[PDB]
């Protein structure tokens, strides 16, 4: 009549998916003999396994997330009663219900164009119409003078993404736009960025 | 007949991977030298698992390998670890007979 | 000389009020027999009661907050020693000190107006002066062509609220502005929005 | 005279809503058949609460309803649950007299 009741079933309270990392909120444990967690991920056709030794932490942040895919995550706890072998087998170890989380896509540009009213006379503001279709919270946009060989990049607008981003005050001359971005997480220190993405072809502003 | 490596707070719970079985010496060791202990371990579903004789030692451990492979495979023909167990032990001799009654957890 | 000392007094470390939900930070518990929390709210003349079974969570997020009111919240813990009845009575159960939290008002528009310098000649930028007086952190503003029957809404400025929000580059023609908004919470997943609010009368931009 | 449903770690703390009182049989049951136990429960402020006779059973439970309604109302004329209690019990018979001394927690 002696037994080691395994730690209760694992639940995943909340999921927040970054570009390359997901911050997952979980429940509390028991059984006096736990070692860590064993998270299984369903890429769609292939599975990966990770371990998180140390339990003082209250949430997990998976990394190395393959871009642009919805993953199914499996939570779990394990004690010394079950070894690494049985952990690989995943029998006797309690497992979580099935939850799938979406990876927010990278900041994507869909249209860049200069435009204003047909100038009658005088100096008029030429607007820049750059259209992005991704998702982030600290998107960055930079321009570079195409004419010269070396042109220290310049960043002009920093803010949330929009179907059409328009800002004036740009010089008339040659300028091509790159796109960047970052995504925040409740864990203060962690901050995930995005790869630079320059438009395939430059555009030129003119009155 | 007590279990070494026992859980704090509640004693009906394990704390280590291998349960350590410790028992105190039977008083009549002196009179009869040729005496051993028959330790047989049962399951959660009242099914015999082990029948092991202990001699020249007043303690026994139940290794992880044993439960996880041998007694999972030979009984359920698969890999597993019976978490809930029952241990009982008594004293016997080559010519001297059994103990008066079973000593169970 | 046997007793079940009730869980110690409940304190509310921090309060963060959303438009329709408040994220409250609390202390830790004891008594080995707790079930959840019993939060009482003082609307000003009427009281409501809520329960939060499960203790693994470390903070609470009340919902269904009546708009535009300062509430007094009461924290509490309860064990199986005290039943639902006594919980309704609130005797023997420890209660928190009295704290009142303010609900941030919805994004309110107070003035919309087009203006520029008296145009002498040429093309000049007509500015849009829209004034909002609410409070949020992800306010959104959209324009719609009043002229036509169907006009897929367009959003032009996304950012923090301001006494006067001014942005150029708008077309001259008919356009009426709606106001939206959201408020963030430390809990990553939760995000609370605001109801759409269109100005009662349209305005027209002109040189 | 021990309390069933007792708290882990520290034994002076309850764990369930209803305290379960378990006691072992008095040795002299065999000699005299007509023997019962007088279990009287006291309060935190040294005030009598219950006087209940237990017979044909060596255990007793203290229901939530009892404390929360009957003994709160008849004594304090209100609704409440005395969290801190004192239990004492002894043996008595119709013709045989009391136990030598009180058995208290």
């Amino acid at each position: 009549m002696i037994s080691n009741n395994a730690p209760a079933k694992m639940v995943l309270n909340s999921v927040l998916t970054g570009y390359t990392l997901a911050y997952i909120q979980h429940s509390i444990y028991s059984d006096y003999d736990v070692i860590g967690r064993s998270f299984w991920l369903k890429e769609g056709s292939n599975v990966t396994r990770r371990d998180f030794t140390g339990i003082d932490t209250f949430s997990v942040t998976i990394n190395n997330l393959k871009p642009t895919t919805t993953y199914e995550v499996q939570g779990a706890f394990y004690d010394s009663i079950i070894d690494s072998e049985l952990l690989n087998a995943q029998i006797g170890i309690n497992l979580s219900d099935k939850q799938t989380f979406k990876m927010k896509s990278a900041p994507r540009i869909t249209g860049a164009r200069c435009e204003s009213e047909p100038v009658d006379v005088g100096v008029g503001a030429p607007i820049v119409y750059i259209d992005t279709t991704g998702e982030a919270d600290y998107c960055t946009i930079e321009l570079k003078d195409n004419s010269n060989a070396n042109n220290p990049w310049v960043k002009y607008y920093v803010g949330a993404l929009m179907p059409t981003i328009m800002f004036g005050g740009v010089p008339i001359g040659s300028y091509k736009v790159r796109i960047s971005g970052q995504i925040s997480l409740p864990d203060g220190v962690t901050i995930d960025s995005s790869g630079y993405y320059e438009y395939p072809n430059v555009f030129e502003v003119r009155y | 007949f007590r279990v070494v490596n026992t859980a704090s707070g509640d004693v009906t719970e394990f704390v280590g991977p291998d349960v350590k079985l410790a028992w105190d010496k039977i008083p009549e060791e002196e009179i009869i030298p040729e005496i051993y202990y028959t330790l047989e371990i049962y399951d959660s579903q009242d099914r015999m698992l082990r029948s092991v004789r202990i001699e020249d030692v007043y303690t026994y451990d139940y290794l992880l390998t044993y439960n996880k492979a041998d007694f999972a495979l030979l009984n359920s023909g698969a890999l597993g670890i019976n978490r809930k167990l029952r241990f009982r032990i008594r004293a016997e001799g080559e010519n001297g007979e059994q103990s008066v009654g079973w000593a169970t957890i």
